[PDB]
């Protein structure tokens, strides 16, 4: 069946976790117990089947403190997930990434391992894993470098698909937040084929002018992330021909495995309190897509080139306005590709609506267009990360923190030298 | 030698030892290894009745030990303002310099006396003196952030 | 990472540690009798922190009381929540210390100590996830001082992954004109650098000028001094005692706040500053509360900010008010006073906002800063240690104990190099 697992790392992997298995319920028809009505084909490649008709998600929720996944032990979907399925530690990383990847999150990976192991034995033919967690949490960045490390191992053909939570300032709850990204990207860019980053500050701004939400919460955020999330493993749980599975999504969009951060690009973003705005097109949409301001990552792709760019509809979207719609970007807009790749827009069109869910910030649209796309402008983000790493690390601010939770300072130095070849890496591909 | 046992009951505030060792012919100016004599430890542990006794029976009021203390520098630093006055009415140097260039003034005002700083001030106490450091006390008010010594050291 | 086991020794740290557990439980709703009296589900949330649940909704505080003269044995049960505290953490000895630091280190302190540690001991086994240790003490004295610094030595020796926080209370010739504070403060300095993790620098100079110029009061008492103080240690372990995100536990807040390991010494700040038995229709404005924060006359140390540079800064507000409002007033004094704040630590400012007010104010704003400018109230300390020391005045009351003199010049190298070490980081720059 292709099956894929889910792994939610840390507060950020479990919350938004928890939004997008809501989505997901919402998306196939299942209800809060498990059970869906309408027969139980392509959504079991996230969701299993037991005896009774209840369908279970193929989901991990791994967090070093019991508090947020308590909320999905009591929420609406306590009776969806296994409750094994849900593990959790007694004292958190502390925001330290040594704490999370060499102390105290070597105290539970080995459980970890062993409830991934027995989600592994019911799958048929397993995919690989996606992978969501943040930068900045001592446990989205260290448990999950150490997770993604012990997957290699156990699981070296799979697949390892990423959805990483960029810090932004406005949201961030600690200030070695870009020492934990720098350290978790180094130790995984080896054990990840694709990582989807979701820059908080994006979606942190997307809420403010595009949802007139004065003061966005995580609660606003995740339901934002949830439905990008979505419409990018919509392919692996419907039927469609582009990104079928977790191979394609690195055939399509990861050109070398070192630069496997494809751009996110969503639209429409409508307020739900404009129920009654009037329908945007295709060309509308797609155009859209390379607006900056629609981005989940901060960057300008005018100032970068393309190697690849997949274009995922949802809804009223007939292919020959697609084509109309890309015939005029390449011709209208300078939208450069590099000179090795074919100048083109793959297209996977999904013709269900995409789905609100209550309570959210959306409103209901009849056609929206998520654009994956690996662009060397994300790099970018990559330069404003180091430039905070170098800032604090000249002075070895923070540093005693993380050297005593088992961690050589030379880790540091290591890490910060890999993302400064990974800066390079996209300057030898687009110049 | 009657002199170490002037010096201790100096110190330990024995006001009927003190008289009994000098009626003996006990050394009043004897000095201890640092050169303290018994007005400088009188002085220091706030045994001003000592102090006096001292004075009436040929103390030096201006005697320097080894770092060049005074009895006035060492009861204006403990904050002994009785015994401050009773040594200044007795001839102190209100301006006495030790070897860190310290002056009465600096000690009671780096300790917070500001009382003995207002007597030593109005007894002639020299705002210009510098330390070894060129801090003068009216620097030390500033560097310090002691508004309140500040205040009195400006009238 | 929940329960914190709360330590007093000498006067000072029961006087203004029972000033503390009194403030603290008429905001989470605790009678003297142990009793729960509010009307808010958030004074529970986090109730275990620094209560323990005994029998019939019976919190009592996790707190050790402990001196040398059994005087504040019965100056505690005279108070009015003298009751509530356990009479098994009544550690008390036969004689004082007499302001001697090393009566309480090496002589009668070393002599109870074990008796208190055996009451540590009893209350961290009672402890499902303890985080670490709260003291309240002075530096001035002899028990507080010398001998809370053994506690403080011996508990983590016994405790090596806990957090130590201090509420250390810096001595002032114009609260108390014990000449040898000053070495006390230093030998206690001394300790804490090398023993703690976090420790509050409640300087009674600037506590005695707050009152006497700010608050106009010619005549402030250890009372109108100790008003300021609870008002503080509520404030400071707001985020302790409530839910929140952001600095939640003594460990996340220690990563966010501690830059270095020896520069752990932080200058508390509360606004509006208001006197007991005269309070006044506050309603002071998220900009007012903003520019008090940093304001001098606000500070619980003798220090001028504007003489330093801020390492890190954690912003608690307390009330209801708009979350807009507080994130625009602190990006603006960030801006405006962007020259008081370090270049190389970007983002270095934590601001959260608890909805539950303390007692008689409806807006409160709670300051805790890592500034460079502290090392104005280390330099004042050590010209007054270094004045005594010179003319090796009452030497010997140490040296009788045992305690060697080239201790006291240990002390004093270390607290110049602490010194040495803020203005090397005032100094530095991005480049
Ligand atoms: N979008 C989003 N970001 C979140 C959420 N929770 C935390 N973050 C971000 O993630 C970072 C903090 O990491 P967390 O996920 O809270 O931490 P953790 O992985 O549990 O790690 P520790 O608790 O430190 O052990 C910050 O940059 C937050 O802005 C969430 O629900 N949504
Ligand atoms: N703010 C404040 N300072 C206090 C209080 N009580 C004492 N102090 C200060 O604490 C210092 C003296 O230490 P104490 O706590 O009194 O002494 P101790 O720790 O009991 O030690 P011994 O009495 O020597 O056994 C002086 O600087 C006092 O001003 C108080 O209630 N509030
Ligand atoms: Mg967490």
């Amino acid at each position: 069946m292709r099956e894929c697992i889910s792994i939610h790392v840390g507060q950020a992997g479990v919350q938004i976790g928890n939004a997008c298995w809501e989505l997901y319920c919402l998306e196939h028809g299942i209800q809060p117990d498990g059970q869906m009505p309408s027969d139980k084909d392509s959504f079991n490649t996230f969701f299993s089947e037991t005896g009774a008709g209840k369908h279970v998600p193929r989901a991990v929720f791994v967090d070093l403190e019991p508090t947020v996944i308590d909320e999905v032990r009591t929420g609406t979907y306590r009776q969806l997930f296994h409750p094994e399925q849900l593990i959790t530690g007694k004292e958190d990383a502390a925001n330290n990434y040594a704490r999370g990847h060499y102390t105290i999150g070597k105290e539970i990976i080995d459980l970890v391992l062993d409830r991934i192991r027995k989600l592994a034995d019911q799958c048929t033919g397993l995919q690989g894993f996606l992978v969501f967690h943040s930068f900045g949490g001592g446990t989205g960045s260290g448990f999950t470098s150490l997770l993604m490390e012990r997957l290699s191992v156990d699981y070296g053909k799979k697949s390892k698909l990423e959805f990483s939570i960029y810090p932004a300032p406005q949201v961030s709850t600690a200030v070695v937040e870009p020492y934990n990204s720098i350290l978790t990207t180094h130790t995984t860019l080896e054990h990840s084929d694709c990582a989807f980053m979701v820059d908080n500050e994006a979606i942190y701004d997307i809420c403010r002018r595009n949802l007139d939400i004065e003061r966005p919460t995580y609660t606003n955020l995740n339901r934002l992330i949830s439905q990008i999330v979505s419409s990018i493993t919509a392919s692996l749980r419907f039927d469609g021909a582009l990104n079928v599975d977790l191979t394609e999504f690195q055939t399509n969009l990861v050109p070398y495995p070192r630069i496997h951060f494809p751009l996110a690009t969503y639209a429409p973003v409508i307020s739900a309190e404009k129920a009654y705005h009037e329908q945007l097109s295709v060309a509308e949409i797609t155009n859209a897509c390379f607006e900056p301001a629609n981005q989940m990552v901060k960057c300008d792709p005018r100032h970068g080139k393309y190697m690849a760019c997949c274009l995922l509809y949802r809804g009223d979207v007939v292919p020959k306005d697609v084509n109309a719609a890309i015939a005029t970007i390449k011709t209208k807009r300078s939208i450069q590709f590099v000179d090795w790749c074919p100048t083109g827009f793959k297209v996977g069109i999904n013709y269900q609506p995409p789905t609100v869910v209550p309570g959210g910030d959306l409103a209901k649209v009849q056609r929206a267009v998520c654009m994956l796309s690996n662009t060397t402008a994300i790099a970018e983000a990559w330069a404003r990360l180091d430039h905070k790493f170098d800032l604090m690390y000249a002075k070895r601010a923070f540093v005693h923190w993380y050297v005593g939770e088992g961690m050589e300072e030379g880790e540091f130095s290591e890490a910060r030298e890999d993302m400064a070849a990974l800066e390079k890496d996209y300057e030898e591909v687009g110049v | 030698d009657l002199g170490k046992k002037l010096l201790e009951a100096a110190r330990a505030g024995q006001d009927d030892e003190v008289r009994i060792l000098m009626a003996n012919g006990a050394d009043v100016n004897a000095t201890d290894a640092s050169g303290l004599t018994p007005l400088h430890l009188a002085a220091t542990y706030g045994h001003l009745e000592i102090v006096e006794v001292l004075l009436k029976h040929g103390a030096d009021v201006n005697a320097i030990d080894i770092m060049g203390s005074t009895p006035l520098h060492l009861a204006a630093l403990i904050g002994h303002l009785e015994i401050v006055e009773v040594l200044l009415k007795h001839g102190a140097d209100v301006n006495a310099v030790d070897t860190w260039g310290d002056t009465p003034l600096h000690l009671a005002a780096i300790m917070g006396h500001l009382e003995i700083v207002e007597v030593l001030l109005k007894h002639g106490a020299d705002v210009n003196a510098q330390d070894k450091f060129g801090k003068t006390a009216f620097d030390i008010s500033i560097d310090n952030g002691n508004e309140d010594l500040a205040e009195i050291l400006q009238k | 990472m929940r329960e914190i086991v709360h330590i007093q020794a000498g006067q000072c740290g029961n006087q203004i540690g029972a000033k503390f557990w009194e403030v603290i439980s008429d905001e989470h709703g605790i009678d003297p009798t142990g009793s729960y009296h509010g009307d808010s589900d958030l004074q529970l949330e986090r109730i275990n922190v620094y209560y323990n649940e005994a029998t019939g909704n019976k919190y009592v505080p996790r707190a050790i009381l402990v001196d040398l003269e059994p005087g504040t044995m019965d100056s505690v049960r005279s108070g009015p929540f003298g009751q509530i505290f356990r009479p098994d953490n009544f550690v008390f000895g036969q004689s004082g210390a007499g302001n001697n630091w090393a009566k309480g280190h090496y002589t009668e302190g070393a002599e109870l100590v074990d008796s208190v540690l055996d009451v540590v001991r009893k209350e961290s086994e009672s402890c499902d996830c303890l985080q670490g240790f709260q003291l309240t003490h002075s530096l001035g004295g002899g028990t507080g001082s010398g001998m809370g610094t053994l506690l403080i030595s011996k508990i983590r020796e016994e405790y090596p992954d806990r957090i130590m926080n201090t509420f250390s209370v810096m001595p002032s010739p114009k609260v108390s004109d014990t000449v040898v504070e000053p070495y006390n403060a230093t030998l206690s300095v001394h300790q804490l650098v090398e023993n703690t993790d976090e420790t509050y620098c409640i300087d009674n100079e600037a506590l005695y000028d707050i009152c006497f110029r700010t608050l106009k009061l010619t005549t402030p008492t250890y009372g109108d001094l100790n008003h300021l103080v609870s008002a503080t240690m509520s404030g400071v372990t707001t985020c302790l005692r409530f839910p929140g995100q952001l600095n939640a536990d003594l460990r996340k807040l220690a990563v966010n706040m501690v830059p270095f390991p020896r520069l752990h010494f932080f200058m508390p700040g509360f606004a509006p500053l208001t006197s007991r038995g005269s309070q006044q229709y506050r309603a002071l404005t998220v900009p007012e509360l903003t520019q008090q924060m940093f304001d001098s006359k606000n500070m619980m140390a003798a220090c001028d900010p504007r003489h330093g540079r801020y390492l890190t800064v954690a912003a608690i507000f307390r009330g209801r008010m708009s979350m807009k409002e507080v994130d625009e007033q602190m990006l603006n004094v960030q801006n405006k006073n962007s020259s008081y704040f370090v270049e190389w630590i970007p983002n270095n400012v934590k601001t959260a906002v608890c909805d539950i007010p303390p007692r008689g104010l409806k807006m409160s704003a709670t300051f805790i800063g890592n500034s460079t400018a502290i090392q104005e109230l280390f330099k004042r300390i050590s010209e007054q240690f270094t004045a005594m020391f010179r003319r090796k005045a009452f030497l010997h009351w140490y040296t009788g104990e045992g305690m060697d003199e080239m201790e006291f010049t240990e002390a004093e190298s270390n607290m110049n190099d602490l010194v040495s070490e803020y203005q090397q980081y005032q100094d530095a720059t991005a480049d």
